[PDB]
């Protein structure tokens, strides 16, 4: 299951997201509160966890974390 | 390939009950720079460069 | 004014077991409306307009045109 | 070719008035709203039928928020 590398908004792959959250619906909001969180530190107030890049966006970050498991969610 | 486009852009000075409208190039509320292409008249001058934005006719309601 | 919904409504729910066929239908046809009334918190009084009701202006607006 | 951020809106219908000539936004119709709801963006046709046309508080607040670079106010 090799992809040699992902480059861009397909940086990190889908597949090894959806492991990480419930499904696809969950993880959408699982990264984009977490970006809005990430949105708000610049200005809740925790983060970015993993390095972050030089001029990187928050949604990239948000989306690499859950990838790594440094986050944690809660389906109401 | 290269073709010419002519586009008609049209104004009409029409009476109101308050006052009434004139083709006329000073405008209270602009720069030397947007009136730079325009003449006595109160039009740009014939063959003067426009840009997406530019005043073609000074038109002041009362 | 001079009405009361739930002997109407009761009423209505007997004169359908009393007659049946083609009368029990308009009998039935006529408890729908009425049955409603009953459970709805708005009482029918509102049905008629004392006052009526003005859309805000700018739903209808008069905006005077480049002329 | 048309584009349009944020321009001028419309006096009757409070969305972006529709035109090349009018510094004009696009059309996001019915067919374009139930692709979105096949695939459950909810909070983009929420966004797009909302303060992105009809939301005058919106519209004006997505501007100052982006250009800020703030969080999209609900």
């Amino acid at each position: 299951s090799a992809y040699d590398t992902p480059l861009g908004i397909t940086n990190p792959p889908i597949d090894e997201l959806l492991s990480r959250a419930s499904s696809k619906y969950a993880l959408v909001i699982y990264a984009a509160k977490r970006a809005r969180q990430i949105n708000d530190y610049y200005n809740e107030y925790v983060g970015p966890l993993v390095e972050p890049g030089l001029q990187e966006k928050p949604l990239s970050i948000a989306l690499r974390e859950i990838h790594g498991d440094l986050l944690e969610h809660t389906e109401g | 390939l290269t073709s010419i486009h002519i586009e008609e852009h049209e104004i009409d000075a029409r009476d109101t009950k308050l006052g009434a409208e004139e083709i006329t190039r000073d405008i209270p509320n602009v720069s030397d720079e947007v009136l730079a292409d325009l003449d006595e008249r109160g039009i740009v001058r014939i063959g003067a460069e426009v840009r997406d934005g530019d005043i073609l006719v000074g038109k002041v309601t009362p | 004014e001079n009405f009361d919904i739930d002997a109407e409504a009761e009423s209505l729910r007997e004169v359908i077991r009393s007659g049946k066929g083609q009368k029990k239908l308009r009998a039935l046809k006529r408890l729908k409306v009425v049955a409603a009334f009953q459970q709805s918190g708005n009482s029918p009084m509102g049905m008629v307009l004392d006052a009526v009701p003005v859309i805000p202006p700018e739903l209808r607006p008069m905006v005077q045109l480049d002329g | 070719i048309h584009a349009r951020s944020t321009g001028p809106y419309s006096m009757i219908t409070q969305q972006p008035l529709g035109g090349k000539a009018q510094f004009g936004g696009q059309r996001f119709g019915e067919m374009e709203c139930w692709a979105m709801q096949a695939y459950g963006a909810a909070y983009t046709l929420q966004e797009l039928l909302t303060i992105k046309s009809d939301d005058t508080v919106g519209r004006v607040k997505v501007y100052e928020a982006i250009v800020k670079g703030e969080n999209i106010p609900e």
